[PDB]
């Protein structure tokens, strides 16, 4: 494939001459795949073809993220709680803020989501909820899902962006929170970091964000204002493009 | 040095010659340093007074 | 170990202040320029060594 | 006295079998015991570093802005500079007193998880109680060190040793803390840059400036280079009375004095992961440190190639530095934002310089002596630094008025009396050089031709802030110290300001040179509480606790901390005892 | 001649061909009003770039006709002589003072 | 600028060993709240296209 | 015991936001099947 | 401003008066001794600048 | 037999080629200039720090045991805190035989 | 070493020749740091015999 | 100080060096200006009288 195309100058095998082409698979016939497949989940004769691979993984997911955060968020909203968190008299003119403080946010969190490498967003708590649900469309990777998250619906797990300051993320580990009109929160079982020993909107400066493998996911703020979002209506992976996903991202349990 | 109690040096080099640096001669300072189990083996000096 | 005390005795800085300790703390040498000293306070004052 | 009529002795010595254990660096346990039960947010000025972000020249009001909030809310760890001994006892008014606990180490109130080279504003929250490692023993507190002490120390380790002539210090105490100061002299400094090529085709502007500027004041002129001052030494100690030259060679001796201390304290033994004996003794022999004044690459090609050193990052666009042989005209693209560092200040530009450098390996020690050590002894508190805008230099450093002589004429000596001088009234306009060398009284004459067609040859850029970050050292370097971290704030292409002059419309405020406090030794008290437009809020913040914009580097991620700088604007005590203390105040830990 | 109130207008064969003598009166006695309906090409940073090539490069000009006046370039430093292998290369501090009646 | 709330107060007296059916509360800091300063993203100088 | 004030929690205390009507008009709500990136 | 206008009326009535006198001029206003220590400081003789 | 006591190492300087004229070749532990021998122009700068308290003499001049004067006398005169006229005598007296 | 060669290459044919030893282990004779009773102590002079 | 103590025994008695003396010469062995054409002089010269 290097003399065809390189006594032939042909710079990119696709732009090989049919007779060319041909010639080659005459010789070795293992190439109908890079040369004679309508869309090839991987890329053809590329050098990053395994890591455009992944960067569509992270745009289609975000889009999946994009287009459900309008979707909840349609119009003016009524979100009125979800969580129980009782104030102190003076402590609501600190919700004061988060009034006005509130639509940059969702900018910045969308912004930050960009902001990662893909290799650093595939252990973010997100990234493996999916894969806990595109093992159910199978035991993904690192093995970070506790044994009782594939129980029920309702062991979410939240990764933890800072709300004031800088928009970052908080955490190493996807943080499991069981939660049960109102609903109170209970963690799970059990080197050392600082901002995992909260609720999720349990307190001030930080923003939860859980999924689940109903991969209907939680936008928890604090003081119980949080919301469902039917993420599962955006997810647009076709299987046969999301098996070569899974299979790179799961672990065979014994 | 006579008790094994801390995670030495990375840097194996600088450790090693700090090693025999501090134990040279001490009276409490062992010959044939610290097996896995045991005591440090404190020498018997000739003679006290 | 009942008491979780500890006695200091005598001591100082230099041998040459460590002379004013053979007259008792009449006029023994607490303090030059730096060269400090402290009498014998304990059970142990005042007796054979 | 022993169990009998008999004498026994206990040295420091005595001390060998027990501080010496690699335990002293075992604190895994302490930082997880006390990281539960957290702490609120504690403004963390100190407590934090930024990487750079943009340019040099607007750092400040990024810095300014930013830090216009949390900055006026509370207090900094450190008051203890105002507490007496003893009151940090007591327990009242230290609540800071449960935070101290290792001799080794610091623990203090800093960010909570976000990595440290990034971000500008770190999200004001939750608390974190980490470390970060005492480099030196002047780190310790002033309550725990007396003043006095460290004066203790100092004037006993001055006799048996070399020392500055007691007369000739006032020439320069003089001429460090003269106001009325002649702006060739910050100008013609960056002229040379330290390159010796441009010196040795100056040396008459050189020979004059100091000659002239000695009938003013009885001090010295161009004094604060080492470099610079090194070169008046060789290249020039000849046509000069011996009165003033005195001055110059007394202080480079002093520096040999200083230097040669280190080594009588030394032992023998192997090379050690890299570096050497002397340099995990002293603060002063390891590369990894480097002055704040580069202008050569000499320093980042010792200090970037260490086992210590993790990524030296130059942040306006690449962060990782590559390198420039020589550098001219075209050479010289007065405003960039790559991070390449020069190499021009060699003798032989024809033999240029990328990797292979041209000084002794104590060349930057000497800088570190006479940067961190003795302008510190002038300074009490009075010194910062300039970012400078070479544009602005370089439009200024060659407009001059020198007429043109006539066939037959003698040579121009004297301004007020000759009429074809350069600084003669008659070619006095204001916006040029002769004028400054008229707005302070220096003779320079009409042979200052040779000047710019050098001028010409060699120029530099403008500044830039590196930051180089290392890891402890072989021999502190265990396996909870490992992940520790020294930011190390510099300039390349920077000049020091010794005099704020800013109560003067000579040079508008910061034109030529914006301030950039590299570090807190260099802290302007009244270069940056005068800066550009200003906020009159922080006007208590100036006054004392030093402004390092944290680009540059923290109060608790450096070498040099807090305890040390006030000593310098403290005790009264002569030269030649700050000059031993501050560096007995650098020995490692 | 350059128009000092406009930016597109500074090339570096209009400020070298112009003296050091007469740039120290040209700058003091412009127009204070900036106009900014001229931009510059190499932004208004390379626009103090193409001025201060313009005053380096016009540094042998004023030079040229001081020729009469100061001496030969000595070598300042070693390595800067032809013979070697008997003799070395001397390094001159020109500490003297260049002028020739 | 206030959120919305149901009902105006309470004041119950709480003993330490007689919580049962438990509820917990909500955390706000001690500083003024002219510190919890903006969230602020910044467009880096350089971008992906 | 302990001595603080109290408010009954329910499901009709709301926090009102706003917004100004370019937030879905933004570079990440809006995004193509490929990036740049 | 009118001090660098009459800067040099200021420098000869001090060094005139530095000739019969070895006394300063201008110390009954601080804002004039800023000045003199400021803009004046190379037309002066070192024993009484 | 035709040498010269040079004085002051000057290698802050490249204007005489730095040992152009005079190779440097010490001769005895009396005279080894710290900044004559570590800034020769071939020097190797792995050995730079044990060059500076160590008079390095090539062997074939003599070294340290079978000199005459060992390391003592020449350890006295740079450390000794006396002025000269104390400390012509006090090594002046370090040549009485044994 | 026996005189060898001319006088001008000798010292620096010798660092090339000994820069592997002399690097390798500390000299006996650079023990000018030692004091009194730091010698007659048995550590820290190995050559006390 | 003890190498030195018996100088300042055999310091009476004998000629001591002027003051003046001292200094002129200890300042032009650490000239590091110091001109090199005296060098070539002394070998000039090479004792020939």
């Amino acid at each position: 494939l290097t003399e065809a195309c390189a006594a032939e100058r042909v710079v990119r095998p696709h732009q090989l001459s049919p007779a060319a082409q041909t010639a080659l698979l005459r010789r070795f016939p293992a190439l109908e795949g890079p040369l004679r497949h309508p869309r090839p989940v991987l890329q053809p004769f590329d050098i990053a073809a395994e890591v455009a691979f992944v960067a569509r993984i992270q745009i289609a997911c975000l889009r999946a993220l994009g287009h459900s955060i309008r979707a909840a968020l349609q119009g003016g909203p009524r979100i009125f709680q979800r969580l129980r968190y009782d104030f102190g008299p003076h402590q609501s003119e600190w919700l004061g803020e988060v009034t006005r403080r509130f639509p940059v946010l969702l900018e910045n969190l969308m912004r930050a989501l960009e902001g990662t490498a893909p290799d650093a967003f595939f252990h973010t708590a997100y990234a493996l909820a999916v894969l806990a649900h595109l093992g159910g469309q199978l035991v993904p990777l690192s093995d970070d899902i506790p044994a009782r998250f594939a129980d029920s619906d309702a062991h979410y797990a939240f990764d933890y962006y800072s709300t004031s300051g800088d928009t970052l993320r908080l955490t190493n580990r996807p943080i499991a929170v069981v939660i049960d009109e109102q609903s109170k929160c209970r963690f799970m079982e059990g080197p050392h970091r600082v901002c995992e020993q909260y609720l999720p909107g349990e307190s001030y400066a930080y923003l939860c964000l859980g999924f689940n493998r109903r991969l209907c996911g939680l936008v928890v703020f604090p003081g119980g204002f949080a919301f469902t979002i039917n993420t599962a209506a955006y997810l647009s992976l076709a299987d046969p493009v999301a098996r070569a996903v899974g299979l790179r991202f799961c672990r065979g349990a014994a | 040095y006579l008790g094994r109690g801390a995670p030495p040096l990375l840097d194996n080099a600088a450790a090693v010659y700090l090693r025999n640096a501090v134990v040279a001669g001490n009276r409490l300072g062992p010959a044939q340093p610290l097996p896995v189990f045991g005591c440090a083996q404190v020498p018997r000096r000739a003679g006290m007074d | 170990g009942l008491f979780q005390e500890a006695y200091p005795i005598t001591c100082a800085s230099d041998p040459a202040l460590l002379r004013s300790a053979r007259d008792g703390e009449a006029h023994a040498r607490e303090t030059h320029f730096t060269q400090y000293l402290i009498y014998d306070a304990s059970p142990l004052k005042g007796l054979s060594l | 006295w022993g169990k009998d009529h008999q004498v026994l002795r206990l040295s420091m010595e005595n001390a060998v079998g027990t501080v010496c254990h690699p335990s002293l660096m075992n604190i895994d346990a302490a930082v997880g015991g006390v990281n539960h039960d957290p702490v609120e947010a504690a403004n963390p000025y100190g407590a934090y570093v930024a990487a750079p972000a943009g340019p040099g020249a607007d750092m400040q009001q990024r810095f300014l802005n930013a830090w216009r909030q949390r900055l006026a809310h509370g207090r900094v760890r450190w008051v203890a500079e105002c507490q007496m001994t003893a009151e940090q006892f007591m327990q009242p008014d230290n609540a800071n007193l449960a935070l101290e606990l290792h001799p080794a180490f610091d623990f203090f109130a800093g960010v909570a998880d976000v990595e440290l080279p990034g971000g500008e504003v770190p999200p004001a929250g939750p608390g974190a109680i980490q470390a970060t490692w005492r480099v030196v023993n002047g780190n310790l507190p002033l309550a725990l060190c007396p003043v006095a002490f460290r004066d203790a120390r100092g004037l006993e380790l001055g006799v048996g040793r070399h020392a500055m002539a007691p007369a000739t210090i006032a020439a320069v105490r003089g001429a460090f803390e003269d106001r009325s100061y002649p702006a060739v002299f910050y100008l013609l400094q960056a002229a040379i840059h330290g390159n010796e090529h441009v010196f040795c085709a100056l040396a008459r502007l050189v020979t004059q400036c100091i000659t002239s500027y000695w009938n003013n004041t009885r001090c010295a002129a161009f004094v604060n280079d080492y470099s610079l001052v090194s070169y008046i030494v060789t290249y020039l100690g000849g046509d000069l009375p011996e009165e003033c030259m005195a001055v110059y060679r007394d202080l480079v001796a002093h520096v040999e004095a200083l230097a040669q201390l280190v080594d009588d304290f030394t032992l023998p033994g192997p090379e050690l992961g890299g570096q050497a004996q002397a340099e995990l003794n002293h603060l002063m022999r390891d590369p990894a440190l480097l002055p704040p004044l580069v202008w050569d690459c000499d320093g980042l090609m010792r200090h970037a190639a260490l086992d210590r050193h993790r990524d030296c990052r130059i942040d306006a666009g690449g962060h990782e530095p590559v390198y420039a042989a020589a550098c001219n005209v075209a050479t010289a693209d007065f405003n960039r934002n790559d991070g390449r560092l020069l190499h021009n200040t060699q003798a032989r530009a024809a033999d240029a310089a990328d990797d292979r450098p041209h000084r002794p390996a104590d060349w930057t020690v000497h800088h570190k002596i006479y940067y961190y050590v003795l302008v510190p002894a002038f300074s009490r508190g009075r010194c910062c630094t300039a970012g400078v805008r070479f544009d602005r230099v370089y439009a200024t450093l060659q407009n001059m008025v020198v007429p043109e002589i006539a066939p037959g004429e003698e040579c121009p000596s004297d301004p007020v009396t000759d009429p074809a001088h350069p600084l003669h009234p008659a070619n006095l306009v204001a916006n040029t050089v002769k004028r400054m060398f008229h707005n302070g009284r220096v003779v320079v004459d009409g042979p200052a031709m040779l000047t710019l067609q050098v001028l010409a040859h060699n120029m530099a850029e403008r500044t830039t802030a590196l930051l180089c970050s290392a890891a402890p050292d072989a021999g502190a370097n265990t396996a909870s110290t490992a992940n520790m971290r020294i930011f190390d704030g510099a300039l390349h292409a920077g000049v020091l300001l010794m005099a704020p002059q800013h109560l003067d419309h000579t040079i508008q405020n910061g034109e030529y040179f914006y301030v950039l406090p590299v570090h807190a030794l260099f802290a302007g008290a009244d270069h940056v509480a005068n800066a550009p437009n200003f906020p009159p809020a922080l006007r208590d913040l100036a006054r004392h606790v030093p402004l390092v914009p944290p680009a540059l580097g923290a109060n608790y991620f450096s070498s040099i901390r807090q305890p040390v700088v006030q000593h310098a604007r403290e005790s009264a005590a002569g030269e030649n005892a700050l000059t031993y203390a501050l560096m007995a105040g650098y020995f490692k830990m | 001649a350059p128009q000092f109130h406009r930016p597109s207008t500074i090339t570096a064969d209009n400020v070298r061909a112009l003296g050091t003598r007469g740039l120290v009166l040209a700058t003091n006695n412009a127009q204070f009003i900036m106009d900014n309906s001229y931009p510059h090409p190499h932004g208004t940073q390379g626009a103090v770039r193409e001025f201060l090539r313009g005053q380096a490069a016009a540094l042998t000009d004023l030079g040229v006709t001081h020729a009469n006046n100061t001496f030969a370039p000595q070598p300042m430093f070693a390595g800067d002589a032809a013979a070697e292998w008997l003799r070395p290369s001397f390094g001159l501090k020109r500490t003297y003072s260049p002028f020739v009646v | 600028m206030d959120p919305y709330y149901p009902f105006d107060a309470l004041d119950v007296w709480e003993h330490r060993r007689f919580i049962v059916a438990d509820s917990r509360s909500f955390i706000t800091p001690e500083f003024p709240r002219d510190f919890w300063m903006l969230p602020v993203f910044n467009i880096p100088r350089e971008t992906a296209a």
